[PDB]
């Protein structure tokens, strides 16, 4: 996260950190939508261009955590992976249209003060949130500077962007399983994802309820906090009936 | 530089 | 769950995290 901040303890309790096993290191972010599923992008699994297909046995997830590198003793939890689903459409030839994956735990993980899950939107949350101007926030251990590595959890509040605004910023084809989110050069402010972020979450609060829901997944960006750019990030409700029938058939 | 995990989990 | 979305460590007790409240104030709408 560039731009960001520390987090509260217990701020983003649905954070999890996806981690390689050998060698062991920070693949990607995620989140924990109930006790036995995690969410985060497929390209944190699948990329054929870097030679990435990760499978189940060469991961962990570690949830629960503050620290970037400590094993946190008596408060993370480390789970082993039953099955990585990734979303049949995904695009990796292209622009990471359809960017999500599921991944089931072989074991439900306890809730505690540390450990709680994110909502997912429905339609009607999805309607009255993702609006421009509208502000969620991003979470993850990622990189501080596009070219260095935060001691804990890192935390940015970020507006969505007008969808002609978000094409106008690249030549890349943006889909409507994408939006963007970001300041603009003259609004001052900066904040940006940056390489290790991507896979976790896009959170609001709702007003109406004051419940956190996951509407985005961290996807790409063209370097990180780049003047004129803009992170871009999966629509989780627009790809929910998948996720719906993969908890619901496994 | 991360820190050893458990032996359990791998 | 029945349960999402609320934090322990604030919603369940009533507290407020540092930056939560520039969140409601662009939510303009309602
Ligand atoms: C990814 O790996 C799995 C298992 O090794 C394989 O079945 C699948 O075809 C691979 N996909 C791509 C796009 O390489
Ligand atoms: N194929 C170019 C590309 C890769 C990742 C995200 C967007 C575009
Ligand atoms: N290039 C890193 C990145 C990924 C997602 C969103 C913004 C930046
Ligand atoms: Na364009
Ligand atoms: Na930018």
């Amino acid at each position: 996260i560039v731009e960001g901040s520390d987090a509260e303890i217990g701020m983003s309790p649905w954070q999890v950190m996806l981690f390689r096993k050998s060698p062991q290191e920070l693949l990607c972010g995620a989140s924990l939508i109930s006790d036995r599923w995690v969410l985060t992008a497929a390209h944190c699994l699948l990329y054929p261009p870097w030679d990435k297909n990760f499978t189940e046995n060469d991961l962990l997830v570690r949830i629960g955590k503050h620290s970037r590198t400590r094993y946190e003793r008596n408060i993370e939890k480390i789970s082993m992976l039953e099955k990585i689903y990734i979303h049949p459409r995904y695009n990796w030839r292209e622009n990471l249209d359809r960017d999500i994956a599921l991944m089931k735990l072989k074991k439900p993980v306890a809730f505690s003060d540390y450990i709680h899950p994110v909502c997912l939107p429905d339609r009607e949350t999805a309607a009255s949130l993702l609006q421009a101007g509208y502000k969620g926030r991003v979470t993850g251990w990622g990189n501080l500077k596009e070219t260095g590595q935060p001691s804990v959890l890192q935390v940015v509040n970020l507006p969505i962007v007008e969808r002609p605004v978000c094409k106008d910023s690249t030549r890349i084809r943006i889909t409507d399983n994408m939006f963007c989110a970001g300041y603009k050069p003259d609004e001052g402010k900066r904040g940006d994802a940056c390489e290790g972020d991507s896979g976790g979450p896009f959170v609001m609060k709702s007003p109406f309820n004051n419940r956190w829901y996951q509407m985005g997944i961290v996807s790409w960006g063209e370097g990180c906090d780049r003047d004129g750019k803009y992170g871009f990030y999966t629509h989780v409700f627009r790809l929910k009936k998948w996720i719906q029938k993969v908890i619901d058939q496994f | 530089d991360f820190e050893e995990i458990p032996e359990e989990y791998l | 769950e029945a349960d999402c979305g609320l934090r322990p460590l604030f919603e369940k007790k009533s507290l407020e995290d540092k930056t939560e409240r520039e969140l409601l104030e662009s939510y303009i709408d309602g």
